[PDB]
């Protein structure tokens, strides 16, 4: 059944799952033609496949040659995505493919649970959260390697950097989600946050800054403050 | 014209034969049903009057043998039977007919009502949805359950009706999921008609069988499948033109006939805007769209 507030734990139990988010794998520009009607350009997306237990994200590059000479195209890319997670789960061991892959739009329901017909024994499942996962783009690493794709291609990130040494599943997830919520209702704001200090820096191998667990305290309560705030900025009060 | 002659009237029951009904009371002298055309199939069924739970009754064609009805007082309904004597048959009836104690199927002859609403339906296809063999006739009432119910318990009291089902391997080819799923013509041309019901007469026969055993019964399982089958169709891109021709008539004597005040249970919201402006076959079906909306444009 569907994802809320009241199952939230079952997140971070021992059995695999994947969050779905199609939201980035159809992205376009909008402009004006030569002639004064509107057209549409589209770049490179991705697909936003991840592990809430391990962090293992599976970023699917959606490279724009996909889509030439196609129609309806918002419609194919939740098919498309479809087929790309029924494709990343055969190619995993059968021991790593997950029990239930939940899906952050309803739309996509149907077109997963078509795909996965081979998979009987692999829940489909919505949810009521609203998960900021849209706000992945904002991640300057994962922005780069999508832009630069020339061709399809998947790339494996693992989204808490080495977070799990010192938290467990549940507090990483809070904050990845607290640092999405923030990016995606003030991107500069929550950009400006994240590096103000030039001394710390961003590992080769990792998405975000080297906090120290009190930086990271810190980090938290001014995402949160942005949050709060933009939500007055946004109704006044 | 033949005949179904009963052996009593024990009980106060509602009785219905086709689209027609009368009501008998408690030992009122009833004999049976004279002059039920030749050429149809027919359904004779009961609603007693103390228990407005399970309607039930018969399917039969009188050309397939002598049947008549006798009320069984330990199982408490009418039960239909099939009389082998023929010249103690035709001795039972003719004494029935000179007491006149038999109603007359009451037919308008411009009425070709029960003919379009049973074109394509057969005894010997409604003999295999519902599995009987020792008697030439068939049972079904409201609480029956269709096989594929029964995958969602008593497998010798189902309807047998062909599983339909949109998200299913049958109905949709490996490679072609996004095709298969919004363009069903594959499923309904190659795996149901080439593959399962050999031609389209057979299938508006299951069709008109469902939709006449939910309107009959409220049986709610051949409400889904009649409405399944509808479905099919008209998410189907590609349909013989003959074929639309002829649902579109098939539609319209069902809706046409349909009793006003169970337009609620019996006819599917979802289903019927789709198939009527949305789906393939939305500009298809002139005739039903018109009755549809000038009788239920609430549902719409
Ligand atoms: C870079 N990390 C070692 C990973 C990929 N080598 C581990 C893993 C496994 C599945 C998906 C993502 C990731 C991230």
């Amino acid at each position: 059944g569907a994802m809320n507030s009241s199952n939230y734990a079952e997140l971070f139990n021992n059995d695999i799952k994947l969050f779905v988010d199609d939201t980035n794998v159809y992205r376009v520009t909008v402009h004006k033609t030569f002639e004064g009607n509107v057209a549409t350009k589209a770049i490179n997306g991705c697909i936003f496949t991840l592990n809430p237990k391990t962090g293992h994200l599976f970023l699917k590059i959606i490279h724009t040659s996909v889509w030439a000479g196609q129609k309806r195209l918002s419609q194919l890319a939740k098919w498309k995505t479809a087929e790309e997670v029924s494709a990343l789960v055969r190619s995993l061991p059968k021991e790593e493919q997950p029990k239930q892959i939940i899906v952050t739009r309803k739309a996509m329901l149907d077109p997963l649970e078509v795909h996965m017909l081979d998979f009987p024994n692999i829940a489909i499942r919505p949810t009521e959260l609203r998960l900021p996962f849209s706000a992945a783009m904002s991640i300057d690493k994962l922005s780069d390697v999508v832009m630069k794709a020339t061709e399809p291609q998947m790339v494996l990130f693992n989204i808490y950097d080495d977070w799990l040494d010192r938290i467990s599943s549940y507090t990483a997830f809070s904050r990845l989600t607290l640092l999405l919520r923030a990016l995606k209702t003030n991107e500069e704001s929550a950009k400006m946050i994240l590096l103000s200090d030039p001394t710390i820096t961003i590992k080769s191998y990792h998405l975000w800054p080297s906090f120290t667990d009190e930086q990271w305290i810190t980090i938290e309560s001014q995402m949160r403050d942005l949050i709060l705030t933009e939500y007055g900025r946004k109704y006044n009060v | 014209m033949n005949t179904v002659p009963f052996t009593s009237a024990p009980i106060e029951v509602t009785i219905g034969i086709d689209q027609y009904s009368f009501n008998v009371k408690e030992n009122q002298p009833f004999h049976g049903i004279k002059d039920i055309p030749i050429g149809h199939v027919h359904v004779i069924h009961f609603q007693h009057a103390d228990n407005s739970s399970m309607r039930y009754g018969y399917w039969f064609d009188c050309r397939m043998g002598n049947f008549y009805i006798q009320y069984d007082p330990k199982d408490g309904l009418y039960k239909m039977m099939e009389e082998r004597d023929g010249a103690k048959f035709e001795n039972i009836v003719h004494n029935f007919k000179e007491r006149q104690m038999m109603v007359s199927y009451p037919k308008i002859d411009e009425d070709d009502t029960w003919y379009n609403l049973t074109e394509f339906v057969q005894m010997d296809k409604i003999r295999k949805i519902v599995r009987k063999d020792e008697n030439q006739f068939s049972y079904v009432d409201s609480s029956m359950t269709t096989v594929q119910e029964n995958e969602l318990s008593d497998p010798a009291h189902s309807l047998n009706y062909t599983v339909i089902n949109f998200k299913s391997r049958e109905a949709i080819r490996p490679g072609h999921e996004m095709e298969d799923f919004l363009d069903k013509s594959y499923y309904l041309n190659t795996v149901m008609l080439q593959g399962i019901f050999k031609n389209s007469s057979n299938y508006f026969g299951e069709l008109q069988f469902a939709f006449l055993n939910a309107m009959f019964f409220g049986n709610y399982g051949s409400s889904l499948q009649w409405h399944a089958m509808i479905e099919l169709i008209c998410s189907s891109a590609t349909v013989p033109k003959h074929m639309l021709d002829k649902l579109d008539e098939i539609l319209y004597y069902q809706i046409k006939t349909l009793p006003e005040q169970y337009s609620d249970i019996l006819l599917n919201e979802r289903v019927w805007n789709i198939c009527l402006y949305s789906s393939f076959q939305k500009n298809s079906l002139h005739n039903t769209e018109k009755i549809m909306e000038n009788k239920y444009p609430e549902l719409l």
